[PDB]
RNA sequence: CCGGGCCUUGUACACACCGCCCGUCACGCCAUGGGAGCGGGCUCUACCCGAAGUCGCCGGGAGCCUACGGGCAGGCGCCGAGGGUAGGGCCCGUGACUGGGGCGAAGUCGUAACAAGGUAGCUGUACCGGAAGGUGCGGCUGGAU
RNA sequence: CGGGCUAAUCCCCCAUGUGGACCCGCCCCUUGGGGUGUGUCCAAAGGGCUUUGCCCGCUUCCGGAUGGGCCCGCGUCCCAUCAGCUAGUUGGUGGGGUAAUGGCCCACCAAGGCGACGACGGGUAGCCGGUCUGAGAGGAUGGCCGGCCACAGGGGCACUGAGACACGGGCCCCACUCCUACGGGAGGCAGCAGUUAGGAAUCUUCCGCAAUGGGCGCAAGCCUGACGGAGCGACGCCGCUUGGAGGAAGAAGCCCUUCGGGGUGUAAACUCCUGAACCCGGGACGAAACCCCCGACGAGGGGACUGACGGUACCGGGGUAAUAGCGCCGGCCAACUCCGUGCCAGCAGCCGCGGUAAUACGGAGGGCGCGAGCGUUACCCGGAUUCACUGGGCGUAAAGGGCGUGUAGGCGGCCUGGGGCGUCCCAUGUGAAAGACCACGGCUCAACCGUGGGGGAGCGUGGGAUACGCUCAGGCUAGACGGUGGGAGAGGGUGGUGGAAUUCCCGGAGUAGCGGUGAAAUGCGCAGAUACCGGGAGGAACGCCGAUGGCGAAGGCAGCCACCUGGUCCACCCGUGACGCUGAGGCGCGAAAGCGUGGGGAGCAAACCGGAUUAGAUACCCGGGUAGUCCACGCCCUAAACGAUGCGCGCUAGGUCUCUGGGUCUCCUGGGGGCCGAAGCUAACGCGUUAAGCGCGCCGCCUGGGGAGUACGGCCGCAAGGCU
């Protein structure tokens, strides 16, 4: 596999698409602290570190929105969308003048830094920037 | 495409093809008459155009449509021309100056004279 | 066999099969290429001669100045723009003739493909043929029933 | 040319050496930096005033200051149809030379240097600030002004010199032209105007040093085509006028009409008012310094001369209704009717107008938009999200390489530590000014120009933080590889081999037709065929099994046997411990046809002959029949080589069928092969755990159609032809 990162994002956005209760993900301290962001900002409900038949994990306990009439009254996601940024093939790199702020302020994006996982708000605030990890709504 | 690829091979800046070549990118060239004629288009028209071949300081060779109605056309006459091609009449791409050179305007024309070459009445 | 009705199917037809469309030969205009060659530009190699000029040696059988263990003139040499001989490289233009191609069209021959287009079509090659094309070997279905 | 004379801030020797140059030694430093000591070397210039003092100069040595030279790092266009280049070529020792490193130059030793990070060659072009476009990223561009570079008719050279290898200096060569008294000489506008030529086209052979700036001089002053202005040109921008107010239910003319009317039209006429230009008077800012007076030639304070533009702008008085032209009117795209015409003469930027009722040509009426402008052509960006970093795409619309293996490269799973390369933060120097941007200020505005203010990217210096990338080291086992035991299979190769059928040969028997078609005919048959029996020879393909099946990366592989060998799957969860994915190049494989050599040759079968159908039938159907289809070794390397779907991994309901495994055997789990379908995608048809769904990495590829997979060049090949 080349990118957790984006595989991580991935799964959790394949699953919200489905509306799971929660899913599963092989862990890294990374992956974890990223996800300290995710429910601190309440896209998730939060995660455990399980565990699966010897291998650790991460099963994310999964957030949506409220049941709908209509047709389709299916729980509108609280993730709209969550997309990877930097990446292996390309590495994104920010100044703090130079950082972006999501939907004109309704989302976010983990910022990789020297002062730990940030939101583009915290950065701004702590001054800093640095490999974009994704931005989601 | 990859990146990679993108930074291996980046992208093709086309450019463009002159649609004036005998121009040598010039607005006017001069040229001398050299086949003065009525040249028929393709469909779905019918008709007898007025055509000038034109030898240029350019060197080349082309054939120039004769605006208008009435003309003063013939071997040997001075004339310029101008970028502007004929849609239906394949062979032809630039157009001829009324009121230059051995060429002059058209007679009792009244109207858009300046496309024409012809100065005022009273 | 003629006309019509409904369902389905295929269709490159919609001016609707009195459709659409392919190819050779005919005529007209343009454009590129091939071609015994000719014409010019650029560049490379080697060799002969070689101006001014700096530089290196000699300055005596021998002129001048002395600043006389020297200086100038003057002589020899290496390099040297360039000129010449010869042979290669590349590009542009031009050329009897020639090969196809494009557009025009209201001609000639036939009617290959589009319907099971009347031999299912296309395809690679190979052969043949006035031409679209036919056929042999194998392959795909983008083949109707 | 020569002979002879003379001055000096010209040239030469000697002396004096603060000082400076060189050698050798030594301290420090650290590349040839500074200090130190002995031997050696070297300076010079006078002129003028009011005269034992001043000013200007002259000599050296240190330093400052500005202007430079050389060197480095990163960045700077197009073609790979340029893939190899290189002998001063790369390095060294030693000398020359310069202000100074250097192969910048010579000699000798060595064999080395550059290149897919695009060397070498070709084409193009002067770079930057900026300029225009642009939401921006980006594109195009480099005139004017500012900086740097390079050239001074085309080339070479050195002298003078602080400084050049010098545009209006010099030496020579070439090309060109001119002068001439015919023996011989000269010249170089890419300085300001100007001529000639080429072109679509780019101006005055004007005034002046008053200003600013420059050289020379103590100063007076001199030179000044730099500079300041005038003129020409609608070339672009800005500003202004061709008038303002009143003015009929509305003159004439002109256009339309349904003949009542409608439109031009407040437009004019005429009344009043205002007053562009043109007349006179006045008339500048720019111009305060150098210099002269006192003082001290200084600080400071007083004194005059000077204006090219110019009698111009500008100020005052007076005072004339005083140029409108162009494009467009079918849609895009604002603006409508009438005649003429009749696929004719014509407009056209695209789609398209016209063939007797044209909102599309021409004219006119009227109308639309700008307005001394209006339009066209040319070229640049835009729209073009149409080379897509922002920000596209490859099942059928153009685009997945025929398939594999593998180099470079790109990329890379969990945990800990060091370093701190990317990366981030702060400070700081540079990032000239002009311009762009905000504020304001002067020409009566604006255009123009001035003042101040306010940033960045980028790279140089110091410090810091450590999440991700990277690097060094230590562990782990979830990717991969491997061990034990098995299983299925037209996987591939060699050698043997088994039966049915077709063709011919031989033998027996037998008679009037067989064969073939939609029907017929060629053809075969009394020289005995067809159908039968028997024996023999030869070649090729393997019936049922068999199938929506299986294997293979692909093409492709099918009677039976054995041998040699590959890939692959399942279980146990034994070992190595990220060893991995991808893969431009390279290499190998590659159905059929085709090629070469030597075999083989029954059936079939391009070309070929024949018989028929047809108007014709160089074809479809029939009768013969050569290569070829078969084997061996070589090539050939293409295709509807298809899933028109690149490979690996992770995530996302299921249902039914089938192949082969494992289990506990109801059923559960792995791996393949089909089907319908969750969500989702998709232009639709469709796909959907074998994705065409959400994603990450890497390769190939597309950029309208045709021309054309053609030409040129290069490579491959025996050729046909292949690749690009
Ligand atoms: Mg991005
Ligand atoms: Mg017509
Ligand atoms: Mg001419
Ligand atoms: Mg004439
Ligand atoms: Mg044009
Ligand atoms: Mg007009
Ligand atoms: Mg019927
Ligand atoms: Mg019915
Ligand atoms: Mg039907
Ligand atoms: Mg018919
Ligand atoms: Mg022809
Ligand atoms: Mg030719
Ligand atoms: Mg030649
Ligand atoms: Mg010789
Ligand atoms: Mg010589
Ligand atoms: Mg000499
Ligand atoms: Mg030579
Ligand atoms: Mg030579
Ligand atoms: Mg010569
Ligand atoms: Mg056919
Ligand atoms: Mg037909
Ligand atoms: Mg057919
Ligand atoms: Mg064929
Ligand atoms: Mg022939
Ligand atoms: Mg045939
Ligand atoms: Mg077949
Ligand atoms: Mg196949
Ligand atoms: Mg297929
Ligand atoms: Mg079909
Ligand atoms: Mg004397
Ligand atoms: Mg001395
Ligand atoms: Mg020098
Ligand atoms: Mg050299
Ligand atoms: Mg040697
Ligand atoms: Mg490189
Ligand atoms: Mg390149
Ligand atoms: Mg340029
Ligand atoms: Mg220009
Ligand atoms: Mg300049
Ligand atoms: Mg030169
Ligand atoms: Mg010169
Ligand atoms: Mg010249
Ligand atoms: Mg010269
Ligand atoms: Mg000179
Ligand atoms: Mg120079
Ligand atoms: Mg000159
Ligand atoms: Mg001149
Ligand atoms: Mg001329
Ligand atoms: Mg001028
Ligand atoms: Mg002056
Ligand atoms: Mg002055
Ligand atoms: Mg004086
Ligand atoms: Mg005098
Ligand atoms: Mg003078
Ligand atoms: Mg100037
Ligand atoms: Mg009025
Ligand atoms: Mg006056
Ligand atoms: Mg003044
Ligand atoms: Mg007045
Ligand atoms: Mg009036
Ligand atoms: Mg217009
Ligand atoms: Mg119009
Ligand atoms: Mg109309
Ligand atoms: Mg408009
Ligand atoms: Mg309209
Ligand atoms: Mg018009
Ligand atoms: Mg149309
Ligand atoms: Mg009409
Ligand atoms: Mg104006
Ligand atoms: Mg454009
Ligand atoms: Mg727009
Ligand atoms: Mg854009
Ligand atoms: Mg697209
Ligand atoms: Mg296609
Ligand atoms: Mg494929
Ligand atoms: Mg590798
Ligand atoms: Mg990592
Ligand atoms: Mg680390
Ligand atoms: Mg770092
Ligand atoms: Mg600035
Ligand atoms: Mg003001
Ligand atoms: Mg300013
Ligand atoms: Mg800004
Ligand atoms: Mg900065
Ligand atoms: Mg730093
Ligand atoms: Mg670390
Ligand atoms: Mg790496
Ligand atoms: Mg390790
Ligand atoms: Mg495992
Ligand atoms: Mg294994
Ligand atoms: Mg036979
Ligand atoms: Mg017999
Ligand atoms: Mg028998
Ligand atoms: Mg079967
Ligand atoms: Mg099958
Ligand atoms: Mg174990
Ligand atoms: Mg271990
Ligand atoms: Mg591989
Ligand atoms: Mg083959
Ligand atoms: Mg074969
Ligand atoms: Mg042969
Ligand atoms: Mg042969
Ligand atoms: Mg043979
Ligand atoms: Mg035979
Ligand atoms: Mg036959
Ligand atoms: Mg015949
Ligand atoms: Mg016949
Ligand atoms: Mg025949
Ligand atoms: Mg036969
Ligand atoms: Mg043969
Ligand atoms: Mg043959
Ligand atoms: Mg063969
Ligand atoms: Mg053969
Ligand atoms: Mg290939
Ligand atoms: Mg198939
Ligand atoms: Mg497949
Ligand atoms: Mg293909
Ligand atoms: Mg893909
Ligand atoms: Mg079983
Ligand atoms: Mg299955
Ligand atoms: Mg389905
Ligand atoms: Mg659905
Ligand atoms: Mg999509
Ligand atoms: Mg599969
Ligand atoms: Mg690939
Ligand atoms: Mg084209
Ligand atoms: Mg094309
Ligand atoms: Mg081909
Ligand atoms: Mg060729
Ligand atoms: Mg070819």
């Amino acid at each position: 596999l080349t990118d957790p990162i984006a595989d991580m994002l991935t799964r959790i956005r394949n699953a919200t698409r489905v509306y799971k209760e929660s899913t599963d993900v092989p862990a890294s301290r990374f992956k974890e602290e990223i996800l300290r962001i995710l429910a601190r900002e309440g896209f998730i409900k939060g995660y455990e570190r399980v565990d699966v038949d010897g291998k650790p994990y991460l099963r994310v306990y999964l957030k949506y929105g409220p049941r709908r009439q209509g047709p389709d009254p299916r729980p509108e996601q609280v993730i709209h969308h969550i997309r990877r940024i930097s990446k292996p093939g390309r590495r994104v790199y920010v100044g703090v003048k130079e950082i972006p702020r999501v939907r004109r302020g309704l989302g976010i994006a983990i910022l990789s830094t020297s002062k730990g996982v940030l939101t583009d708000r915290e950065a701004r605030k702590l001054g800093v920037g640095g490999e974009l990890i994704c931005e989601v709504w | 495409p990859t990146i990679n690829q993108l930074v291996r091979k980046g992208r093709e800046k086309v450019r463009k093809k002159s649609k004036v070549p005998a121009l040598k990118g010039a607005p006017f060239r001069r040229g001398v008459c050299t086949v003065v004629r009525t040249v028929t288009p393709k469909k779905p028209n019918s008709a007898l155009r007025k055509v000038a071949k034109v030898r240029l300081t350019s060197g080349y060779e082309v054939t120039a449509y004769i605006p208008g109605e009435g003309h003063n056309l013939q071997e040997h006459s001075v004339v310029l021309i101008r970028g502007g091609r004929v849609k239906d009449l394949p062979g032809v791409r630039y157009h001829i100056v009324r009121g230059v050179y051995d060429a002059a305007g058209v007679k009792d024309r009244k109207k858009s004279r300046s496309k024409y070459g012809t100065k005022k009445p009273k």
